[PDB]
RNA sequence: CUUGAGUGCAGAAGAGGAAAGUGGAAUUCCAUGUGUAGCGGUGAAAUGCGCAGAGAUAUGGAGGAACACCAGUGGCGAAGGCGACUUUCUGGUCUGUAACUGACGCUGAUGUGCGAAAGCGUGGGGAUCAAACAGGAUUAGAUACCCUGGUAGUCCACGCCGUAAACGAUGAGUGCUAAGUGUUAGGGGGUUUCCCGCCCCUUAGUGCUGCAGCUAACGCAUUAAGCACUCCGCCUGGGGAGUACGACCGCAAGGUUGAAACUCAAAGGAAUUGACGGGGACCCGCACAAGCGGUGGAGCAUGUGGUUUAAUUCGAAGCAACGCGAAGAACCUUACCAAAUCUUGACAUCCUUUGACAACUCUAGAGAUAGAGCCUUCCCCUUCGGGGGACAAAGUGACAGGUGGUGCAUGGUUGUCGUCAGCUCGUGUCGUGAGAUGUUGGGUUAAGUCCCGCAACGAGCGCAACCCUUAAGCUUAGUUGCCAUCAUUAAGUUGGGCACUCUAAGUUGACUGCCGGUGACAAACCGGAGGAAGGUGGGGAUGACGUCAAAUCAUCAUGCCCCUUAUGAUUUGGGCUACACACGUGCUACAAUGGACAAUACAAAGGGCAGCGAAACCGCGAGGUCAAGCAAAUCCCAUAAAGUUGUUCUCAGUUCGGAUUGUAGUCUGCAACUCGACUACAUGAAGCUGGAAUCGCUAGUAAUCGUAGAUCAGCAUGCUACGGUGAAUACGU
């Protein structure tokens, strides 16, 4: 309790999971070696404002894939960029890599990122509430069956902590076909610290 | 309604907030409010009010019921016929006319009230109850009650000229 | 909220016998009930002679209220008929609760005294049925014009 | 002059008043007859009355007070008030009438008088009822409620006080303005043979619902709180205070008149929401009952408190802290303490400066360490430099670090109210408004579940499902699984087989869904069949808006604040485990369903690679040698135990129990001294079912037996799952 991220509950029945390879037993060596993949990423996240990458990890290699709205930070002008990442990632993967970088799609309706971006106006200082309300009206534009929006901590760089939500439309939370976009953010300005809990919907769909 | 038309100028113009509580058992759940008065000051004018969880929305509300009624308030020569005491609810009210040059003369809401109806040199003392809201229904009850010469004496079987203000 | 029988037991033949070793069995060990059960009525009948029948049924008719209190409200107790479920259950209940505080050391003397003597009419089971249909049906003058 | 007012004339009614008179029941006191042992009272009792015969029962006597039915939102009167009846005297009112006088009227200061009950005087009376009082009881106590008695007084007459929630908390009088509906005394008319019956109308008071309108709201609405006029009285924040001084009246108590000082920023009305009620209606729940078993006693383990301490490391504290974080405390961990030790530091990034990196011994030291030998050695790329992952010791400013405080500044995370069934938003309506409306009512459900009805229509979060697991079957596939047909065998071990079991994948099925009744036909309830499984089939996961300024800065992250040659650092040893005591959690006991010995059958689930430890051998034993198979349906963990059959025991502090202590030994780890675990011998504790209070649980449940694992050099009575045996009761709210 008191309540829970869907993911975890979503996950087994409609999604896979973001970190893939072969069991053998030994996890640690291969897991621990995904880790610092999830440590190095923040560095083209800074950039990028990138969802989720996968790692699917065959015999001899490695496959992975980052889901972005910003190509161009990533893919260099004419490959001068991802060239030079495989170069700082063998430095301490210690082995190949085939990084082949993946667009998401209906771009920004995404969680990450737009959880990302509210929090990029409340870096600048921007009040709460346009935020949240040009949140679920560009969402409910772009084609959704229902928003939840999130922020908590000490508004206005203000008094003691509080939070609110402005969701609209059917957020389907308890059922267990939905296939939602639970994310999650943080943003320091001057007083403590500042998250969210982002969430959509936008139809049920199956991985098969 | 009665019969809104969004079709004159406008300048909606706000009087008040309340910060406004209904406690359920744990916490106290309470709704900001506001009243407003909608006119074009060129001989149209009523009042809107509305509550919700937050202003833009109580407001825009308010402003949505507030082109919804109106009254025509019969003016003369860029001021009021006569003067009346207007009574509503214990906010009793005092106007009269004036000779021209002065300027409105009165508080807060009824201030925003005739300004906004394009009255221009008129004077008043309001009375009774200082609350905001039957204030302004006291104004709009006398204006409603009001008359100016053609509105008369067409009634009576005689006509202006022989009488006149 | 119904009792969801047990169905016979054919050791000796009759179905009583099933509704008393389940109270015997402490911690459940079904077996050993079993056993000093059935024994004990190869005493009892080997003791005076006679059939298992007619010390036990004799017995558990000796032994059985058939009126009966309860309270509810100042201190007032109705006096109430006895279902025969609840009848038998009584019946059973405070036998072997008293055959426990006989004191013998032995696992079936303690019950063939028991139902033998209540089969003639002796024992703190007789007792128990002498003392409830004492304070029953004595004082029934107040608390018998209800349900 | 007659329309206001008053007088008439004919009428109607009435608990209108004062005095006298009469009568029945009933209470009581006494007397008598009858007859015995209780009466009377309470929630339970007691005190009292009673064998001197009560009470009860019958007769008759006295005596005071009150008057059953009738009695009604009915009447009367100026109010207070007035209810048995009859007489005497006697006040006003309403109608009709209209001759009669012709404005004589309304209000009313100061005055004058009547005025509930209590109270007072003087005198009579004294049946009940009953302040004060006594006794009893309850109660911590009760001079209070309760009970038994019980005086003044209630009562009458003459006098006196002279007030009240004296209320409709609404001054008197006149006049105008929608209806409906009853009621009381009358009047006119039509119908009726006769109205006495039916109807229509009109006056006077009387009650209710209601518009216009008023009012802040509740509400009033021809009996106005409406529309107005006259006259009178009265108020100017609350406490101080109806107090004080003074006057006046009074037999007296006290009544009338009636301030101030100081002091407060409120006092207060109406209505909405929420909570609450020893207020009410309904339903549900191991909430009660019906039942079983336990804690509390006895000893042990574990944790908190305390005590004590160089230190006994910090947090958590009613449920909602106390076998919790801590799913492993010799060191390590460990934060705390003593000692020796350090300064870009234990450690991370940056610049220089280099360099691939290092190891084994000696010394000194407890280690930390250094003091010397020795050799780490430009490895990927070089054309003499260089570039590089990566080393380097030194400088080294930025720095680093803080288990350093604030969880009442925060993110994140988690409990709890509670899987309780509810909580909210839009549009529109009402309301001056706060708010209400929906979400209410009838019916219905475990469910704000659902139908119907309704100024409400819709949406969302929530329950349900949606998913995992479980109950049966069909297909598919057959090794390591199985062996039915057979052969063979220690043995399914192998030939053969995949029929069955099984293993995991796909699909069928259960949904008021089929029938019958009931029910607003509907929802839904009840029963019937079928099927393995009927009304969410069992279970799990899942936890609304919010609450407790709940918990955590010590998982982490972090604002602010603070430390810095130490609030940072390394190491050895130590303690986190103390011990007059209490508390809570749990274990084993207090023995015959029992104890000891021997034989003997039935599982499920999960783990094993530098780990499982098969066989055999030694040893009483923990264990030891030894090594086969084993990355697993293969082989090992791993006998399952309870049970079942047998022998013995025959009620003892016992062959009960199994604490404590000494000795002898096993393994792990360097070393088991604080402080590991384990076996063997000997010891042989308290304790013979648990007081006051108290917890768990409704069927595979409780009760009860053992197994596997995590954490793990060694160490779990605890935690988690796993199965085995397996019940009693559920009258009912
Ligand atoms: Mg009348």
């Amino acid at each position: 309790g008191q309540k829970i991220n869907p993911i975890g509950l979503r996950v087994g029945i409609i999604r896979d999971w973001e970190a893939k390879w072969y069991a053998e037993k030994d996890f640690a060596s291969l897991l621990h070696e995904d880790l610092k993949i999830r440590k190095f990423i923040d560095n083209e996240l800074k950039e990028a404002s990138v969802s989720h990458v996968e790692i699917e990890r065959a015999a001899n290699r490695i496959n992975i894939a980052i889901h972005t709205g910003k190509p161009g930070m990533v893919i260099g002008k004419g490959g001068s960029e991802i060239e030079k990442l495989r170069n700082k990632l063998n430095a301490l993967t210690d082995k190949k890599v085939h990084i082949n970088v993946i667009e998401i799609k209906k771009v920004d309706l995404d969680a990450r990122l737009v959880a990302e971006n509210i929090a990029r106006q409340l870096e600048n200082r921007a009040s709460f509430r346009r935020v949240q309300k040009q949140a679920i009206t560009r969402a409910m534009k772009l084609g959704a069956k229902g928003i939840k929006t999130q922020v908590s901590g000490r508004l206005g760089g203000a008094d003691i902590a509080r939070a609110e939500q402005y969701s609209e439309g059917t957020v389907p939370l308890h059922t267990l076909r939905a296939d939602i976009d639970y994310a999650h953010a943080e943003a320091d300005t001057t007083y403590g610290k500042l998250g969210v809990k982002v969430w959509i919907y936008r139809g049920e769909v199956l991985p098969t | 309604a009665r019969r809104e038309e969004e079709t004159k100028e406008f300048e909606e113009r706000v009087v008040t907030i309340n910060r406004v509580a209904k406690v359920v058992k744990g916490g106290r759940r309470f709704r900001f409010t506001a009243l407003v008065v909608v006119g074009d000051k060129n001989g149209r004018v009523g009042f809107g009010t509305g509550k919700a969880q937050e202003v833009p929305e109580a407001i825009k509300k308010a402003v949505e019921a507030a082109k919804k009624d109106l009254v025509v308030v019969p003016r003369v020569e860029g001021t009021t016929p006569h003067t009346i005491t207007g009574r509503y609810g214990s906010g009793s009210v005092f106007m009269k006319p004036a000779a021209p040059g002065t300027g409105v003369i009165a508080g807060g809401p009824v201030r925003a009230v005739l300004e906004l109806a394009g009255i221009t040199d008129i004077l008043s003392k309001s009375l009774g109850s200082n609350t905001p809201i039957n204030m302004v229904r006291a104004t709009i009850d006398g204006l409603q009650n009001l008359k100016n010469a053609e509105d008369v004496a067409k009634l009576r079987g005689k006509t202006v000229e022989e009488l006149y203000n | 909220v119904p009792k969801r029988d047990v169905l016979p037991d054919p050791i000796h033949n009759s179905k009583l016998v099933t509704k008393l070793i389940n109270k015997i069995m402490l911690d459940g060990k079904r077996g050993t009930a079993q056993r000093i059960l059935y024994s004990a009525f190869d005493l009892v009948e080997q003791r005076s002679g006679r059939d298992a029948l007619e010390v036990f049924e004799e017995a558990i008719n000796n032994i059985m209220p058939v009126l009966e209190v309860k309270a509810r409200r100042s201190n007032y107790q109705v006096p109430v008929e006895v279902r025969p479920e609840r009848r038998t259950t009584l019946g059973l209940r405070w036998l072997v609760n008293y055959a426990r505080l006989r004191g013998e050391k032995t696992m079936e003397d303690r019950l063939a005294n028991e139902i033998l003597d209540a089969a003639n009419n002796t024992g703190g089971a007789v007792k128990k049925r002498e003392d409830t249909h004492k304070m029953a049906e004595a004082n029934k003058a107040f608390a018998h014009y209800r349900w």
